[PDB]
RNA sequence: ACACCCAG
């Protein structure tokens, strides 16, 4: 049972014999990616300010961030706080980026990889910004109404205040684990969930 | 084995029918020369000869390729060796020759197995990262950093990646596994139609095309499949 | 310490001896190039690795959000209270469980051992 | 080295005395617990090309069974010992007319020497040792238990008793180390004796095949 | 039959009640919990400065793995010993536990007090994530809760993060299992088609099929194991002094012999010198068996297995025959040595008259003649017995 | 501790800090620095190491940390060098006082193979199969003061009880026998290993027997579980009755003297019948 | 033949 298996695959349920350990099966909300088409994703990096990967020379990759998108190397970057900070942005309002797509910082080796192929296995997060949810009280009063209302979990993602988070993007995010705790002002484990 | 420190970049295209390329490239054993395990290809061949079949001759760009920054010495030393068992090879065509008289099939003349060797660097190597005839410096800078995360593992500058870590896996569900049948499904109900209507058109009738088609091909292959588990 | 590329052909200069004046004289073996250097050093080797981790950490770690930050330590050259703290925990570094911390402030990329 | 050989080479002459006082040879007592200084007093302390040379230590012991079957222990200066030191050797026994001899090799002798060994086999026993292996002995280790070579006429008693085959018996190899020790050749059958946590002594019998 | 059905009428059960533990045990467990994880965060503390020496034999990673793990591990010791302490002979759990029917003591240490550090591959959790165990810690945290120590029970419940590294040990016992089933089923196999055919023939040398003597007897014995027990050897562990004191005959000192032999039996042996003699030659001898005893045993475990139980049909043989041990006996001490010295032939493994088989009959029950000549000694029985 | 500093393989891979190749072809002149003082020490015609000799300079220095951990000295690495390479070498070493412990290395005079990569190519093998001290394939070795009577020695006292005292013991890691029990101020009697290989071709066939029912009788009451010692016995008197290793596999197992059918139903079913 | 599954 491997440590990232948290979430998406279900620690407990596995059959006994031969087979123990690798016939596995999905937790409550896990959600496998369906696929999407990596164009409108590369369409706006090209607009962005990323450089083109035939057009700079190979002297300035050392002091700046290689794009891969879909494990392919599509060019570099010199911004990286304001590309994550645009992209996920982009993600949480649904503009242009489909939920699923997985964008993935990679700070101590300067990398930056945007996954958006099918297989990829997805869970849904909350989302916290300066120690407080984004799910206020005012979505839990419009699900409590969930019919006669046309409000579903689909308005819940749209909203920006619940991500799809994957394995790979776990690598990099720190999650808190219940709000009751964890999240006030005590002895202080991690400031930055 | 001969291998310390393997590399490992299966590949395939979106939505092509070729299946995954494995294009693994290693290091050897101190008993350090960086060795490729190229598709279509017997026996191994040194990192060093694709970089010049690929286009780029000179030293100097396939360190550019490779070393992203000259300052540090330890990555330049460990390439240093692969660079003297090169030292055969100094065009681009004699680089082609020596990849294609390694190949699975042999050729006869030269110009022979230089322009099978050509076609297994730009339709069989990394089909991910282009094929077509003019996308060779993307794939370049792809083989360039093939070799620069072997460097920094052999350095023990980034952590190796775990096969048993999950974010390494992805999930076939029955979207790409029935495509992946009706990807050859599709070609052998082409392929038919094609000499059916060859067939009839060698000798003149011309061919009506409602009966060229047979629902037999398609039929038979998602009901055998999905049932026999084969 | 370093070896310069070729003028002439872009390939990678070597060592040559030569017994009209003994000077080290870098040439290159594949073309008829010729370089006399200074440096007078052609390779050196790092037997126990006392390589300077401080260079090789990337100034841009500190706005990682799992990474630990205390005031304990503030910074140095900048005066920041609190700081991000982490460990390497790399091949070539013997123990490599010794702190390194890395000053969260923006545009001050300073990193100390302590 | 001076003292680190002088060490070695009263060592190794120990052992070799134990190896032959464990073969029915005489052997007096005092040759046995030979004390370092008193070997250093009688030899030499540098042997580095001084008095203790190599080609000095040979000795000469007899049967106590029979006085005219006697014994050569030598030691070559080469450290590699070929055919035509063989062949001096092999004049020194003629002179002399004493069949069996030990030569105790530094460093291991040349292929053609290792075959001229068995050449003259049923003529001249000559067997051979390294140093290092003589340099200890391998009895007085607790995992090895006292072996006894035991003679045909109790072989053969043996054999009348558990009405056994030659065969039939456990085997023992001829280039075993205590096999080498004692001197052994193939047919003979060695009483071996063992303490057991279950029954106390035990005694097994092994052929050397 | 009798058991069961007075257990109809006792009953036997176990409940939440024979798990909780009272308000003083359950501070006293967060106490010790409190201090480890204050003494663990100590050891981090003086690790990530310079200031912890490594151990010789190991790198500093493994020295502050071993020091981590010695105060958990000291920690559920310690918790787990103040748990068992306030556990009332009325609780099942206890019940079961010190009649060895069912669970052991670590069972009810982690019911009631802390489950434990948890290992996966003998190490603690790895650093599965870029290093982290899980995303909800913090990177490079080689604290005790990240690395998989569980700080609650079963019984008051485990959190997410302990819930997880806790399917962890689970699926790894579970993977042991699987494959050292598949291994030792091959290990099984080969061991025992290489010697199917080794049997004990009719003259007891243990032969193979190609009649190749393995064995001269079995077990270098010739006994079976069926009916061997684990028995003490009484000449092995006393000095020089304890041995002749509790093993010598004394032929002089005649107000002793008063009181362990009777009138006529005392008059022989002063008056009588042969039978001095024979006593003398049975203490030379046992000194022979000491010396013997010395060289085959050299840690002086005197836990040896054989045969017969002399310690215990002795003990039979007062009780069946009503033997007072406070009168005198009536046993003449000459007839023990002849009683023994028949004994001695008429026990017999290897058969035969002829002088070898006479040396290996001797030898092999040398180690039986030992014990029966030392437990059956004239001043054992005359004294003791 | 003495006997610890001698057996352990010692290289120049655990000693030199860091190692550098130079040029400088006068001794009178030298790139580095705080050099020259000792060089010219050393260099007061100094007989046979003024010579025609190649301009090719080896700079190696040694740590102090892990050279006072290992107690050795430059005088021990000078006449290691000079035995182990002979003339072809010259070795100059330094004063210990000074906080750079310099050692330098020179090629022999009259020297198709160019001099810029001979002495790249000896680099390597002064730091890869070159001994300081000590003897080969041994890793590490170990102090512990025994506490059950597992490794615990046992003697006699005068008065005779059993008297367990507490000597020193020392574990390695990595198996070579044949040189420990030659080793001065080591016991040749109690000195044992966990290979079964290298036990038989030192110390015999009967010793080997011995030994493997020690190791099998550890593995298995480890546990605290009991198994009786006849079927110890009875499986090291049958994997040791031929006076070889009768490993119990296909390759031990089906290569003795017996009959061809149990052979064929042990393993290589087919590959048998066919010999047989 | 393959999958699934019971017991240790
Ligand atoms: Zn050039
Ligand atoms: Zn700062």
């Amino acid at each position: 049972l491997h440590n990232t298996l948290w979430g998406m695959v279900c620690p407990a349920e596995t059959p006994e014999g031969h087979a123990v350990g690798l016939v596995k099966n999905l937790a409550l909300m896990a959600y496998i990616s369906v696929g999407s088409q990596p164009s409108p994703i590369l369409e706006f990096l090209e607009e962005w300010s990323m450089e083109n990967l035939e057009e700079i020379s190979p002297a300035a990759i050392a002091d700046a961030t290689k794009i891969f998108v879909n494990g392919c190397w599509v060019g570099i970057h010199k911004d990286p706080e304001q590309l994550m900070n645009t992209l996920r942005k982009l993600r949480r309002q649904m503009d242009i980026i489909v939920s699923e797509v997985s964008m993935i910082r990679d700070i101590r080796e300067r990398e930056i990889r945007i996954y958006t192929d099918a297989g990829r296995i997805c869970r849904p997060l909350l989302i916290v910004e300066k120690q407080k949810l984004l799910l206020k009280k005012r979505h839990i009063d419009q699900l409590k109404e969930r019919e006669y209302n046309n409000y579903s979990w689909q308005d819940l993602v749209a909203s920006g205040v619940v991500e799809y988070i994957d394995t790979l993007e776990e690598e990099t995010v720190m999650l808190a684990m219940t709000p009751d705790d964890l999240q006030e002002k005590e002895v202080a484990y991690c400031s930055t969930y | 084995s001969k291998y310390a420190y393997t590399g490992e970049c299966r590949s395939c295209l979106e939505n092509s029918s070729r299946p995954t390329s494995t294009i693994w490239v290693s290091m050897l054993a101190r008993g350090q020369r960086i060795v490729a395990t190229l598709p279509y290809i017997k026996q191994e061949v040194p990192i060093i000869i694709v970089f010049r079949a690929l286009g780029f001759v000179s030293d100097r760009d396939i360190l550019e390729h490779i070393i992203y920054d000259f300052e540090d010495p330890e990555m330049m030393e460990m390439v240093k060796p692969s660079l003297d068992e090169a030292f055969v090879i100094q065009e681009q065509n004699v680089a082609l020759n020596f990849i294609g008289s390694r190949g699975a099939k042999p050729g006869v003349t030269k110009e022979k197995r230089i322009k099978y060797a050509k076609e297994v660097l730009q339709k069989e190597m990394l089909p991910h990262v282009g094929v077509s005839d003019f996308c060779e410096t993307k794939k370049a800078y792809f083989l360039g950093y093939m070799v620069h995360r072997l460097l920094l593992a052999a350095l023990g500058r980034r952590e190796l990646d775990d096969r048993d870590h999950y974010g390494n896996k992805r999930l076939d569900l029955a979207g790409p596994l029935l495509a992946f049948l009706f990807r050859g499904m599709f070609k052998n109900l082409l392929k038919e139609v094609r000499i059916y209507a060859q067939k009839f058109i060698d000798r003149g009738k011309d061919f009506n095309l409602e009966l060229a088609i047979k629902t037999r091909i398609i039929s038979d292959g998602l009901k055998y499949s999905l049932a026999t588990g084969n | 310490v370093g070896i310069r590329f070729c003028q002439e052909c872009n390939n990678m200069l070597y060592p040559k001896e030569d017994k009209e004046n003994r000077i080290l004289l870098y040439a290159c073996r594949n073309c008829d190039y010729q370089q006399e250097a200074d440096n007078s050093c052609i390779y050196v080797n790092k037997i126990t690795h006392e390589v300077d981790e401080l260079t090789q950490i990337i100034a841009d770690v500190s706005q990682d959000p799992t990474l630990p930050r205390t005031e304990d330590h503030p910074c140095q050259k900048c005066g920041h209270k609190e700081a991000v703290f982490f460990q390497s925990h790399s091949a070539r570094a013997e123990d490599a469980m010794r702190l390194y911390y890395v000053c969260t402030a923006p545009h001050c990329g300073h990193r100390w051992t302590e | 080295d001076d003292e680190e050989e002088t060490y070695r080479l009263w060592k190794i002459r120990k052992t070799i005395m134990q190896l032959c006082h464990d073969r029915g040879y005489l052997v007096t007592q005092d040759e046995l617990d030979q004390t370092l200084e008193e070997f250093k007093a009688q030899f030499g302390d540098k042997p580095s090309e001084g008095r203790p040379r190599r080609t000095d230590l040979t000795v000469l012991v007899a049967h106590n069974d029979d006085p005219t079957d006697q014994m050569f222990v030598f030691f070559p200066e080469e450290p590699k010992v070929g055919i035509k030191t063989i062949k001096v050797y092999c004049q020194r026994m003629q002179e002399e007319n004493i069949t069996r001899a030990l030569i105790v090799v530094q460093q291991g002798m040349t292929p053609s020497a290792k075959q001229s060994l068995v050449d003259m086999a049923p003529k001249y026993i000559l067997e051979q040792f390294l140093q290092q292996e003589l340099l200890i002995n391998i009895t007085e280790h607790e995992l090895v238990p006292e072996h006894v070579v035991m003679t045909k006429e109790e072989v053969t008693e043996l054999l009348a008793r558990y009405k056994l085959r030659e065969n039939q018996l456990p085997r023992i190899q001829a280039g075993d180390p205590v096999a080498r020790y004692f001197g052994i050749k193939r047919g003979q059958v060695v009483k071996i004796i063992r303490p057991s946590e279950t029954a106390g002594r035990y005694i097994t019998y092994r052929l050397v095949q | 039959t009798v058991i069961n059905n007075w257990l109809l009428i006792e009953g036997h059960t176990i409940g939440i009640g024979d798990s909780i533990a009272d308000s003083k045990t359950y501070q006293d467990i967060q106490n010790t919990i409190k201090k480890a994880k204050q003494d663990v965060i100590e050891v981090i503390e003086k690790a990530h400065n310079n200031e912890l020496e490594p151990t010789p034999g190991n790198t500093l990673r493994q020295t502050f793995e071993n020091q981590v793990n010695r105060i958990l591990n000291d920690a559920r010791d310690k918790t787990g010993s103040s748990a068992q302490k306030s556990l009332s002979e009325y609780n099942n759990f206890k019940s079961m536990v010190v009649s060895g029917a069912k669970g052991s003591k670590i069972n009810i240490s982690q019911v009631i007090a802390v489950v434990g550090q948890q290992n996966v591959e003998g190490k603690r959790i790895p650093f599965g994530f870029k290093h982290r165990t899980l995303p909800h810690f913090i990177k490079d945290d080689y604290g005790p809760e990240s690395r998989g120590f569980v700080e609650n029970s079963y019984l008051a419940g485990l959190t997410p993060t302990e819930f997880f590294f806790h399917a962890m040990g689970g699926r790894e016992g579970l993977i042991d299992t699987a494959v050292k089933t598949a291994e030792t089923g091959y290990i099984q196999r080969r061991l025992i088609k290489s010697m199917e055919s080794v049997m004990v023939k009719y003259d007891a040398t243990v032969r193979n099929s190609i009649n190749q003597v393995v064995q001269l007897r079995y077990g270098e014995d010739g006994l079976a194991g069926e009916s061997v027990e684990f028995q003490n050897l009484a000449t092995l562990k006393p000095s020089n002094k304890a041995f002749e004191k509790k093993f010598r005959f004394d032929y002089t000192n005649e107000r002793a012999l008063r009181r362990t032999l009777q009138e006529d039996l005392v008059k022989d042996v002063l008056s009588n010198a042969h039978i001095q003699n024979e006593l003398e030659r049975e203490f030379e001898r046992m000194r022979e068996d000491r010396e013997v005893l010395r060289v085959i045993f050299p840690t002086g475990d005197s836990k040896v297995v054989l045969p017969c139980n002399l310690l215990r049909m002795i003990w039979n043989a007062q009780k069946i025959f009503h033997i007072n041990p406070r009168l005198p006996s009536d046993l003449h001490p000459i007839k023990v040595v002849e009683g023994v010295k028949e004994l001695s032939k008429k026990l017999v493994i290897v058969n035969g008259d002829d002088p070898l088989s006479r040396q290996a009959q001797e030898n092999a029950t040398l180690l039986f003649n030992i014990h029966l000549r030392s437990t059956l000694c004239s001043r054992r029985m005359a004294e003791e017995f | 501790k003495d006997i610890l500093c001698r057996l352990e393989h010692t290289t120049l891979r655990k000693v030199t800090a860091n190692t550098a190749i130079y040029y400088d072809p006068n001794p009178q002149s030298t790139v580095v620095a705080e050099d020259q003082e000792w060089v010219n020490v050393y260099y007061e015609m100094p007989d046979f190491d003024v010579a025609r000799i190649s301009p090719w300079l080896l700079r190696v220095e040694l740590d102090r940390k892990h050279m006072t951990d290992r107690k050795l000295t430059m005088e021990q690495i000078a006449e290691k060098i000079n035995a182990g390479f002979g003339d072809d070498l010259n070795c100059i070493f330094n004063d210990d006082n000074a906080e750079k412990l310099v050692l330098r290395i020179r090629i022999m005079n009259s020297d198709k193979m160019d001099d810029d990569v001979f002495l790249r190519c000896i680099e390597s093998n002064m730091l890869t199969d070159m001994t300081l001290q000590g003897i080969e394939q041994i890793s590490k070795v170990y102090m512990h003061l025994p506490q059950t009577d597992n490794k615990k020695k046992i003697i006699i006292t005068e008065d005779g009880e059993f008297k367990a005292l507490q000597e020193w013991i020392l574990e390695t890691d990595g198996v070579s026998l044949m040189r420990v029990l030659s080793e001065k101020d080591v016991d040749p009697v109690r000195t044992t290993s966990n290979d079964i290989v290298e036990i038989f071709t030192v110390l015999g066939i009967e010793a080997v027997r011995k030994a493997l029912e020690r190791e099998l009788y550890h593995v298995i009451s480890f546990d605290g579980s009991y198994v009786n010692y006849r079927h110890l016995a009875l499986l090291c008197d049958t994997m040791t009755c031929r006076g070889h290793l009768m490993a119990i596999t296909r390759h031990g197992v089906n290569r003795q003297d017996t009959g061809p059918l149990m052979k064929c139903s042990f393993e290589e079913t087919v590959d048998v019948l066919m010999e047989a």
